[PDB]
């Protein structure tokens, strides 16, 4: 990836590689090899931990589950996004 | 035949390792701390959309590897995030248009000064 923003570049490399791997015949190796299956689950768990890291960054109060948590958090993020853009548009239209 | 899958696994594994420090960097402080430190509203919007992009991407990558059959719900979140980013680009295009107009006037002014005196 030749994205001059390093984070976005790493994210797209992960997304594409995950997609490529899953389009191969993974089920075949899953049945044939126990080690393979456990290794994929370990990688999936790394992804979930990174998602949870970001979720904790957003819901900073700390004085199906992942999926539902992810959905509620996305609504919160995009509510902030709409708020911010509405403010930008309001300012430029009043100008 | 069997050896065909291995480069795909290797590629994925390498991508994960490269990403991990970047996520730590991204989350070195809370989103609210980062937003409170920003004065520029457009920079706030970029940061918020960036979080949504990264989060939904991780979820997508996770679900591919778990071998989820029904990808419609997560692809819906990716469509949403892209749509939000295009909304932001359209605001940027509007700003750019008025920047260019400003640059045009200033280039005109400089030419007036330089030319007539010549």
């Amino acid at each position: 990836s030749e994205n001059p923003d390093v984070l976005l570049s790493r994210v797209i490399n992960v997304v594409r590689a995950a997609s490529s791997l899953a389009s191969q015949d993974v089920d075949f190796y899953k049945n044939l090899d126990r080690g393979f299956s456990k290794d994929l689950k370990s990688k999936a768990d790394k992804l979930a931990d990174m998602a949870n890291e970001i979720i904790l960054s957003i819901d900073e109060h700390h004085e199906s589950d992942l999926w539902n948590n992810f959905g509620n958090i996305m609504d919160n993020l995009l509510e902030m996004s709409d708020h911010s853009l509405d403010k930008l548009n309001c300012a430029i239209n009043s100008k | 035949d069997i050896e065909k899958i291995k480069p795909y696994v290797r590629s994925f594994s390498k991508a994960l390792d490269e990403l991990k420090p970047e996520i730590e960097k991204l989350t070195s402080k809370s989103l609210d701390e980062q937003l409170l430190l920003l004065s520029d509203e457009r920079a706030k919007l970029e940061l918020i959309n960036r979080y949504a992009y990264v989060l939904s991407s991780l979820m997508f990558a996770n679900m591919k590897v778990l071998g989820v059959k029904d990808m419609s719900p997560i692809l819906g979140e990716l469509k949403r995030v892209k749509s939000y980013m295009d909304k932001a680009k359209q605001y940027d295009n509007r700003i750019t248009k008025s920047n260019e107009k400003s640059q045009a006037e200033q280039e005109k002014a400089k030419n007036i000064i330089s030319n007539v005196l010549d």
